[PDB]
């Protein structure tokens, strides 16, 4: 389905209960330099099952309006997500802080964190992985993470990951570690976890190494554009890392590392949307995603994410360029208001009954 | 002298200033709002989410408002 709304009481800047959104297929996020669209991705993490660590912020109390000049609004707080699927009726996923303590709920009946977690995965929003949330400053990175890190990702989204105990257990006892590792059951049960984990694996790794050069084709609207995902152990691509190179559109090939920072973040992008035909998000919430970007590349990722939009996945995109965000089918558009601590506030503006043209 | 002629409105309606405008244009206009608020030059109100936006003179001055409701 989709994010049709957030709900925000009392969170962070966002004093009061306020409605963002609804949101269309593509929005953009928008506003003057200040703290409300940050807070607003802290939200929307939030919501989505964060931990407090990652949140910027001490204590779970600090989250409710007022405590950074120690002066909180209420006793609770909320974010709530609205979750909308053709042929049901809206869910709501909804955390409180309540006591210093958070409160998950869903359609206002409360649940553990646990059962919070599990329903949201069923949806493909899985909280650990976070595949569909990217940070301000970090997309380049998905491209450029150290190899044996991607590894871990897939090991995760793929659940290879829940393998990895018993693995290592039936290694030991075949062996691995003594000066000459020698028996047939043995290798026998550590031939059977292996193959379970590299199946795990490679369900996951399979799909997304034979979409990515198609994505990123598609991306840089080019041919000569080529994506290539490949592991650096092809019998136990879970033990070492998977290389990711590109052919970078029209131009040769050079070692990823010396690609531009708009060149990267198309890798980086491509990857992330090869990720989401394994195992689907409903909607991408994407930060500054376009800060690297020329304005050809950003017109090749929104007609991209706009031919996606029509119903494969959502974008939900935090923008600075008035070249990305006029792309989008609303925007909503973040304003602060003066006061003890700074408030923040939104409008919405359709950007669909305006001809895109002359 | 040419300047104390220049009146103007109790409001401003975003819809109506974004009237024959193209989609760059009129985002434009929607940031400048937004600006505006931020510089408390205007108040902002919004019924419901999608409706009009009808900004009111806020509790700051502000030079230029006849460039930028035009």
């Amino acid at each position: 389905g989709f994010l049709k709304l957030i709900e925000i009481e009392n969170f962070k800047s966002y004093k009061g209960r306020q409605i963002i959104g609804p949101f269309q297929r593509f929005t953009a996020i928008i506003g003057p330099n200040g703290s409300g669209k940050s807070n607003l991705m802290d939200a929307i993490s939030f919501v989505l099952g964060e931990k407090t660590s990652n949140l910027r912020v001490k204590t779970l109390r600090d989250l409710i309006h007022g405590a950074p000049v120690g002066k909180p609004a209420a006793n609770r707080a909320f974010v709530s997500m609205v979750y909308s699927e053709e042929g049901a009726e809206d869910r709501t996923f909804a955390r409180v802080i309540v006591g210093g303590s958070s409160e998950y709920k869903i359609n206002n009946k409360v649940v553990q964190l646990h059962e919070y977690s599990e329903e949201l995965e069923k949806l493909g929003i899985l909280i650990k992985a976070r595949n569909f949330l990217v940070f301000q400053g970090a997309v380049e990175s998905i491209a450029m993470k150290n190899p044996k890190e991607r590894t871990a990702l897939f090991e995760e989204i793929s659940r290879s990951g829940e393998l990895a105990q018993e693995y290592d257990k039936r290694k030991k006892e075949m062996g691995s570690g003594s000066l000459v590792p020698r028996s047939g059951s043995a290798k026998q049960a550590f031939e059977q976890i292996k193959k379970e984990r590299f199946d795990r694996f490679n369900a996951c790794f399979e799909s997304v190494a034979t979409n990515i050069d198609e994505i990123y084709k598609a991306l840089s609207r080019n041919s000569s554009a080529q994506a290539f995902l490949g592991p650096e152990n092809p019998e136990e691509p879970y033990l070492d890392g998977i290389n990711y190179n590109c052919v970078a559109p029209g131009k040769r090939f050079r070692p990823m590392d010396n690609l531009s920072g708009g060149e990267k973040t198309v890798a980086a992008l491509a990857l992330l949307f090869a990720i989401h035909s394994y195992k689907p998000a409903p909607f991408f919430v994407l930060d500054q995603i376009d800060a690297a970007l020329d304005n050809t590349n950003i017109g090749k990722v929104a007609n991209y994410i706009k031919e996606q939009s029509t119903c494969n996945f959502q974008a939900i995109v935090i923008s600075l360029k008035e070249e990305f965000y006029t792309k989008a089918e609303s925007l909503i558009g973040v304003y602060p208001e003066q006061g003890d601590c700074v408030i923040s506030k939104v409008l919405t503006f359709d950007l669909t009954k305006y001809p895109d043209a002359n | 002298q040419r300047a104390l002629a220049k009146t103007g409105a109790e409001s401003i309606s975003l819809l109506e200033l974004c009237r024959n405008t193209n989609r760059k244009q009129a985002a434009a206009k929607f940031y400048s709002f937004l600006v505006l608020k931020k510089q408390q030059a205007i108040e902002l109100t919004q019924e419901e989410p999608y409706s009009d936006i009808i900004a009111t003179p806020g509790p700051r001055f502000h030079g230029s408002l006849e460039v930028l409701f035009q």
